[PDB]
């Protein structure tokens, strides 16, 4: 998360952490939905093609945590995938279309302060509040600056971090990048007269993007972390999986 | 499960607010 | 030495950190950098092994 702050303790108890010890190379955000599910991002399960490798596992799910690199002993809880479902139609080397995926955990979660599941939204929700202007909060793990490998300062968060960013109008979002983008994903962030910066960046893919709802006071998951161009720049903005419109698949698949 | 998703416990539960949350409630009431 | 393993390490617009490794001609030898999840141009090896052995000189 870029420009964003250290979260609170239980500010997103529904924050999931996908971990891969090896190859390290995994780390992305993932939101607990209920005791048996968590959503992600349909990328983070995926290699390139000239790996080969589809069995898709070895993977650890770490909720509950707050410090990215300590382990939290009577807080966390680290559980095993039964299950992973990616979006059948999700286009990599094409659209970006459908990023979204779902996970069977081995066995249900057991809630605490520290772990609590986020609602999806209904139709009501969706109508209330994705409106441009009206903000969201992302929270994450990743990058705290824009990096290919190594950069200036500190790179990693030590703890989880979080930023709150207004919906932008489709016109705007069609209009800051040459990728098609699709009913499926909206996009956030404020624009560079608006003088507040923040964005996700690596790492932070697979997280929530929630909102509150000023009538029932409950946070509702509108979109999942998933791409764009660089962060926190100028006349970009991130693109988030629209929830709401792939609720019935994941109804469907549940 | 569902029937109570969204409710923190460490603040919904606790009539609590963290922070920056009122930046969010703020936007909406005509953002 | 295929053509792709002088091009530049390419992290994509995705946001997951994937650390993968690419062959870094103007060093002779395979660094890792970080993978965005999506649009991996070729340059882009699970282990530092499968780097050389694709890329060992450029």
């Amino acid at each position: 998360i870029v420009e964003g702050s250290d979260a609170e303790i239980g500010m997103s108890p529904w924050q999931v952490m996908l971990f891969r010890k090896s190859p390290q190379e995994l780390l992305c955000g993932a939101s607990l939905i209920s005791d048996r599910w968590v959503l992600t991002a349909a990328h983070c399960l995926l290699y390139p093609p000239w790996d080969k490798n589809f069995t898709e596992n070895d993977l650890l799910v770490r909720i509950g945590k707050h410090s990215r690199t300590r382990y939290e002993r009577n807080i966390e809880k680290i559980s095993m995938l039964e299950k992973i479902y990616i979006h059948p139609r999700y286009n990599w080397r094409e659209n970006l279309d459908r990023d979204i995926a779902l996970m069977k955990l081995k066995k249900p979660v057991a809630f605490s302060d520290y772990i609590h599941p986020v609602c999806l939204p209904d139709r009501e929700t969706a109508a209330s509040l994705l409106q441009a202007g009206y903000k969201g909060r992302v929270t994450g793990w990743g990058n705290l600056k824009e990096t290919w490998t190594t950069n200036v300062g500190k790179g990693q968060p030590s703890v989880l971090q979080v930023v709150n960013l207004p919906i932008v109008e489709r016109p705007v979002c069609k209009d800051s990048t040459r990728i098609r983008i699709t009913d499926n994903m909206f996009c956030a962030g404020y624009k560079p007269d608006e003088g507040k910066r923040g964005d996700a960046c690596q790492g932070d893919s697979g997280g929530p993007f929630v909102m509150k709802s000023p009538f029932n006071n409950r946070w509702y998951q509108m979109g999942i972390v998933s791409w764009g161009e660089g962060c926190d720049r100028d006349g970009k903005y991130g693109f988030y999986t629209h929830v709401f419109r792939l609720k019935k698949w994941i109804q469907k698949v549940i | 499960g569902e029937a109570d998703c969204g409710l923190r416990p460490l603040f919904e539960k606790k009539s609590l607010e963290d922070k920056t949350e009122r930046e969010l409630l703020e936007s909406y009431i005509d953002g | 030495r295929p053509d792709f393993c002088l091009e530049p390490p390419y992290t994509g617009p995705c946001k997951a950190r994937i650390i993968r490794y690419f062959y870094n001609a103007k060093a002779g030898l395979c660094q890792t950098f970080v993978y965005g999840g999506c649009r991996a141009k070729r340059n882009n090896f699970k282990s530092a092994e499968d780097c050389m052995r694709t890329c060992g000189g450029a």
